[PDB]
Formats: structure tokens, C-alpha cells, sequence
RNA sequence: CUUGAGUCUCGUAGAGGGGGGUAGAAUUCCAGGUGUAGCGGUGAAAUGCGUAGAGAUCUGGAGGAAUACCGGUGGCGAAGGCGGCCCCCUGGACGAAGACUGACGCUCAGGUGCGAAAGCGUGGGGAGCAAACAGGAUUAGAUACCCUGGUAGUCCACGCCGUAAACGAUGUCGACUUGGAGGUUGUGCCGGCGUGGCUUCCGGAGCUAACGCGUUAAGUCGACCGCCUGGGGAGUACGGCCGCAAGGUUAAAACUCAAAUGAAUUGACGGGGGCCCGCACAAGCGGUGGAGCAUGUGGUUUAAUUCGAUGCAACGCGA
């Protein structure tokens, strides 16, 4: 906004693991204020993911996140009728936010039956650079690299 | 083939492009690269970054000559004047002299008419 | 703007020296000036307007130093 | 400032005095504006004439890129 | 007679003019060397150029035009104009001491001369630039603006043309009338104090419709000249004179309107400027636009489909 009085809202950590990051993930998954439903989906997917990976719930989640977090993105800027995709650094909170949003979006277009299974499959795939979330991260990075010249805008 | 170890980097920095030619001290070209030939067209061609990539590529094109020392002649007002020299330095060349050789008439011929945009 | 890199001089320092030599010799201003033909009437108009604005600004500054803003 | 030629009582500038004239040209060989050296206008004109004469005789360069 | 006007003596600054020569930078072209896949251009492109080797870079050559810096609300000239350096010929201005002539002055219809750029004639020259022209774009179109090329012309000699917002939109000459800050160019005396010429800015009285002008007047006066008399028709037609032509110059009428105009004021507006704000963008989340159905409207239909609301601010609105 023009004035800038805008500051983090307090986020309660998820009950099972005490992770604020996981609570944000639940919020991103939630539809229509149905937080308990989203929590159940996330916990089921995390349990499946830990069984498949042997790591842990939180560690497997972090490993999936690291492969989807972007480092650079483009912001449009119109100059002479043409718009200049100017590559900018992505600050850490936005990296996490974009990664979780992309993971949820990718899991929602999967073909598996339950959303918990789709989410576990997406997290597993991202743990080894395979899912469409990792593909979106790669596309964002390549679009930013193609515009590396226009870094002063 | 022939080893030179002492060369000149000519940076033709125009508003639309940057040509980097590396010559021996007698003016014979050894290799060249341009911002326009380094995967940059249109708007991206005339940027300091495209000029930097052209400088890197021209430095690569003369690796076989074993050049170690570079005089730098800069010509033109383009955005690639400085970044080209920085990239030639980061390529490992010992830059021993930088000269501006931009042609200035001492009056000379009448320039083209002013654009009306 | 001929520049010779002195011994034990870091590259960035000598590049700055060359840049300052060029900015002092006015090469880029001369190049930009000579891109297109400007009619003598336009040149005289520009010079006259620049002198007039310089004088008016100087007088405004001198007479504002006698002015309290608050 | 300190226009030297009035304080030296010169009648001319002497194009053959390359020492003096080198103090009125930049490192690229350009004549220095009198608003920088503080030369008086009359002697600035004499100085420009002398420098041009010296350049013709190749006692001074026109530029630093001959 | 000497105070206006002029002559002489000594110096001073100056892109004043005419003629000739010459220098360095750069562009283009030509020849060759190195080298290799692009160059160039734009908002983005494309035309264009390039493997028949361009562009870049080096060497040598040819040719034309203009003189960076100095350079300056600096200088010179009646105005138009005038800019590297050197010589030849030449005009004016100014200052200091005097000496000399003795009103020889001012203005000027007609006349005569000069007079930017473009244009015209003859003969040269032609690098760069560029009306015309061609192509590529843009666009609804684009006979344009942008791009790639490009001929007259721009340059020289001689002749013509005689016009420009040829402007300070301010005729010439003389006198007088508070100040301040500069620039430039002389000169006197001891960096200070004077005293002349030209010139930039501000401003006082006064003047002015106002804007402004203000010792360089648009103030206060005198001499003489030019010119105006509502807007349009029209600086046109016809006639004359001039011109090779293009056209110039002198210059109406019928008819028509009740205005046209200047300066300033308050708004509004601007693809003017500055500073701010709003779920206005941006960042997001969920929708509408597709389906069925509800509901209102338009329309069509009807005997009647009652009346009203009907850009935002009517359309689940009066109901
Ligand atoms: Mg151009
Ligand atoms: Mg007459
Ligand atoms: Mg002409
Ligand atoms: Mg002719
Ligand atoms: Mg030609
Ligand atoms: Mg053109
Ligand atoms: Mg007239
Ligand atoms: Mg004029
Ligand atoms: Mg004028
Ligand atoms: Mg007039
Ligand atoms: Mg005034
Ligand atoms: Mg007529
Ligand atoms: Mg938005
Ligand atoms: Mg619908
Ligand atoms: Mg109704
Ligand atoms: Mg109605
Ligand atoms: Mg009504
Ligand atoms: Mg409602």
C-alpha cells in the first residue's frame, strides 16, 4: 500500500510438530476456513512421506521445500509499450511462500484419488526434482536468467 | 599456433551494440565477439551485460594465442564501455593501458538530421 | 584520455582513473552533441536560454538567502 | 585565477614559449577555458592564437592521439 | 565665433570586408593486410549490408566540406551577416594630448546601393547531408512522423532574384531626467581612486489597457521621414513597372458579419511539471462471463402484457 503500516500477523505453530512453517503450509492448503480438514490432509501426507523416505516428517518436508524454493523471479516493468521482465532477488519468506503455494497447486492437479495421497506424491517427487512444482521453479529461474541483462530495469 | 602475449582490445561501444576485437600490437585481428552474436537481440543487445558476455567470448576466442597483457581502446558512447573492460580483467588479462579513441571532428561533416519522435 | 596503468595498482582504481579522464575530457558529451545536426538558430536559442536561466536562478538564490522559510 | 600575464607585463604571449602554453592546455591538448585558469579575456585570446600557431609548427600537439 | 560637424598627429581592441595560401581532426570512397559470422537499425521490427568475406582492426592513397577546444546574455559590422592558422589589399570604431576648418548640420518623397535561406541561368565541383523519389515499418488509412537508401540542392565563379517572425515585432538625429550589480575595450593618478566607448541584468520617478519600459525609455522634449483607420473578401483581382522563371512591387471593388482584436482575471482542461491519497495498480484469495434454474431489464408478442427507474449514480431498482 502507499502508507506501509503493514506487519506480520501472529501465526500459531501446528499442534503436532510445533512448526510455524507447517502451519503456514496448512493455511495455504485450507479452503473455506476448513482448517481441521486441511490439517488432517497435511498430517496424512506427512506421515506417508516419512514412511516412504525414512527421514522424518519435518525433514522430508524441508527437503521437498528446498527443491522448490526460488531464488530469483521477474517483475514486469513497462518501458516503451514493451514490458521489461526485470529479475529480482526473492526474499526468504517469499521463497517459502512461493514454494508451498507451488507445491499445493501441483498436488491439486495430480491424478491420485485423495488429496493426502496427491500431496504425499508431490512432496516425494519434489524431494528428487521431479514434480510440476520443481518444474515451475525451473521455469521461473530460466525466465529470470533470460532477462539477466535487464537487472537495472 | 603463433603466441603473442601482448595484445590490444578494441571496444566498439555503440548505442545498439558492442564489438570486441582483440588484435596484436600491429593491428592484426586475432579474434572477435559481439553483444549481438552472443545470444542477445534487440533490447538485450545494447546492455552492459551483453557487452560483458561479448568480452568473455572474445577472451575465449583468443585463448590459443597465449595473450597475457592487453591495451584497451574504447570507442563510442555505448553502454558497453566499462563492463567490457571489467570482463576482460576478470578473464585474467593484465590490462596495462586504457585509452579512449572516440573520433571527434574538429568543426567536419554535417550530422544527420534530428529525429522527431 | 590515454591512461597507463601504474605498477602495483589495482584494476578498479585504474579503471576509475580512466573514467575520470574521459569525464574530464567530455568525450561522451561531445559524442552526444554531435549525433544530430542542430540548426544555428536552435543552438543560439539553447545557449541564450541556458544563460538566462543561470542568471535568474542565481538571483533567486541570492534573494532567497535573505528569506526565512519559517 | 591569478592571470599571470598582467602581473608579468607581457606585450604578447609568444607562441615559442611552450613552457607557459603547456600551463593553458589540458592533458589531451585542448585549450583550457579562462573561467578555470582565471586568465583575463584579452590574454585568453592572445593565448588561443599562440597555441594555434604552436600547433601549426608542431611545437604542441592538436590532440593526444596523433 | 566655436560649443555641432569635420581634418591631422599617436596609439588600442575587433569572427568588419575582398583575395590567396595552408594545417589538424573527422566522414566517405579506393587498394591491400589480419580475421570470421554477423553488421546495421528500432519502441519492436523489417527493408539494407555480409561467406563473392561484411562489420571490427591496421596500412597507404583520393576527394569535398566544415574549422572541436578557446567560446563568453564575448567581439565586429548600416542591416543582411561574420569564427582554425598565415600573408596581401581594404572599411569603420574608440581613447589621450593638442593643432586645424569654421555651421561645412539633421532628416529625407522620388532615386540609388546593399540585402539570410530557398530559387533561377551558364560553367565547375560533389565527401557529408538531404526536398523529390524508392523501399521497410507504423496505422483503419499513413501520399507523414520512425527506418534503409537517395537526386536536385547545399560548395565554387559570374549573373539574376529582392523576399524572411529581414524582430527589440520598437525609424533616424539631438537634448534633458533618481539608482544598483556586472561584461568588454581605452586612458589618468596613487591593489585604491577617477575618466571615456560599446554592452548584460535589475529597478526608481514617470509612462502604459495591462503586460511591461525605465539614462541603450515605451520617461520629458525638438527636427524630419515611413506607416494605420473594424473583421473577412485580400496584400487577392485587374492595370502598370520589374523578373529568364518562380514571382516581387504598386493596389482595388462587389458582397458579407456585428463583431474581429490586445492584455489581464477566475475556473476547467493538458498525451505540462511537482508533491500526496484511495482494494487504483502491484501481491494475493474467491468469483462473474460458459450450464441449469431464480430474478429484474431490453425487445418482441399481446385484448392487455399498468406506471416509474433506465452510463458510473437504471436493470433481486419504487415492490
Ligand atoms: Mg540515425
Ligand atoms: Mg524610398
Ligand atoms: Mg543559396
Ligand atoms: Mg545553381
Ligand atoms: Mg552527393
Ligand atoms: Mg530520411
Ligand atoms: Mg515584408
Ligand atoms: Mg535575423
Ligand atoms: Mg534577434
Ligand atoms: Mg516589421
Ligand atoms: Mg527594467
Ligand atoms: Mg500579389
Ligand atoms: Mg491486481
Ligand atoms: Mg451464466
Ligand atoms: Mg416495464
Ligand atoms: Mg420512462
Ligand atoms: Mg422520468
Ligand atoms: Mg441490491
Amino acid at each position: 500500500p502507499r502508507r506501509r503500516v503493514i506487519g506480520q500477523r501472529k501465526i500459531l505453530p501446528d499442534p503436532k510438530f510445533g512448526s510455524e512453517l507447517l502451519a503456514k503450509f496448512v493455511n495455504i492448503l485450507m479452503v473455506d476456513g476448513k482448517k481441521s480438514t486441511a490439517e488432517s490432509i497435511v498430517y496424512s501426507a506427512l506421515e506417508t512421506l516419512a514412511q516412504r523416505s525414512g527421514k522424518s516428517e519435518l525433514e522430508a518436508f524441508e527437503v521437498a521445500l528446498e527443491n522448490v524454493r526460488p531464488t530469483v523471479e521477474v517483475k514486469s516493468r513497462r518501458v516503451g509499450g514493451s514490458t521489461y521482465q526485470v529479475p529480482v532477488e526473492v526474499r526468504p519468506v517469499r521463497r517459502n511462500a512461493l514454494a508451498m503455494r507451488w507445491i499445493v497447486e501441483a498436488a491439486r492437479k495430480r491424478g491420485d484419488k485423495s488429496m493426502a495421497l496427491r500431496l504425499a506424491n508431490e512432496l516425494s517427487d519434489a524431494a528428487e526434482n521431479k514434480g510440476t512444482a520443481v518444474k515451475k521453479r525451473e521455469d521461473v529461474h530460466r525466465m529470470a536468467e533470460a532477462n539477466k541483462a535487464f537487472a537495472h530495469y | 599456433r603463433k603466441q603473442v602475449s601482448d595484445g590490444v582490445a578494441h571496444i566498439h561501444a555503440s548505442f545498439n551494440n558492442t564489438i570486441v576485437t582483440i588484435t596484436d600490437r600491429q593491428g592484426n585481428a586475432l579474434g572477435w565477439a559481439t553483444a549481438g552474436g552472443s545470444g542477445f537481440r534487440g533490447s538485450r543487445k545494447s546492455t552492459p551485460f551483453a557487452a560483458q558476455v561479448a568480452a568473455e567470448r572474445c577472451a575465449d576466442a583468443v585463448k590459443e594465442y597465449g595473450i597475457k597483457n592487453l591495451e584497451v581502446m574504447v570507442k563510442g558512447p555505448g553502454p558497453g564501455r566499462e563492463s567490457t573492460i571489467r570482463a576482460l580483467n576478470a578473464a585474467g588479462f593484465r590490462i596495462t593501458n586504457i585509452t579512449d579513441v572516440t573520433p571527434i571532428p574538429h568543426x567536419g561533416c554535417r550530422p544527420p538530421k534530428k529525429r522527431r519522435v | 584520455p590515454v591512461i597507463k596503468v601504474r605498477e602495483n595498482e589495482p584494476f578498479d582504481v585504474a579503471l576509475r582513473r580512466f573514467k575520470r579522464s574521459c569525464e574530464k575530457a567530455g568525450v561522451l558529451a561531445e559524442v552526444r552533441r554531435r549525433e544530430f545536426y542542430e540548426k544555428p538558430t536552435t543552438e543560439r536559442k539553447r545557449a541564450k536560454a541556458s544563460a538566462v536561466k543561470r542568471h535568474a536562478k542565481k538571483l533567486a538564490r541570492e534573494n532567497a538567502r535573505r528569506t526565512r522559510l519559517y | 585565477k591569478f592571470c599571470r600575464f598582467t602581473a608579468e607585463g607581457v606585450q604578447e604571449i609568444d607562441y615559442k614559449d611552450i613552457a607557459t602554453l603547456k600551463n593553458y592546455i589540458t592533458e589531451s591538448g585542448k585549450i583550457v577555458p579562462s573561467r578555470i585558469t582565471g586568465t583575463r579575456a584579452k590574454y585568453q585570446r592572445q593565448l588561443a592564437r599562440a597555441i594555434k600557431r604552436a600547433r601549426y609548427l608542431s611545437l604542441l600537439p592538436y590532440t593526444d592521439r596523433h
